[PDB]
């Protein structure tokens, strides 16, 4: 049972470990926006000037 | 803040010369 259920259940459980390792890509998306999307706000200065 | 930064001299000779034809008119209308 520990090799029938247990393996697959531990794969399920390590979905918890994967939560960080996939949230990481969201976080590095936002850490790109902090360069790339600020650059969409900035030319609104030109929109005024 | 980029948006915020987006907020007669008259010649007495030429009058008196031009009006002469009109100033004399009532007297001509009355003969002399």
């Amino acid at each position: 049972d520990a090799r029938e259920w247990g393996t697959n259940l531990i794969d399920k459980f390590t979905g918890g470990i994967r939560s960080k390792i996939s949230g990481l890509r969201n976080w590095l998306s936002e850490l790109r926006n902090i360069g790339a999307e600020v650059g969409i706000d900035v030319p609104t200065i030109g929109g005024g000037g | 803040d980029g948006g915020g930064g987006g907020g007669a001299t008259i010649d007495g000779r030429q009058i008196s010369e031009s009006t002469g034809r009109y100033r004399s008119d009532p007297s001509r209308r009355r003969g002399i």
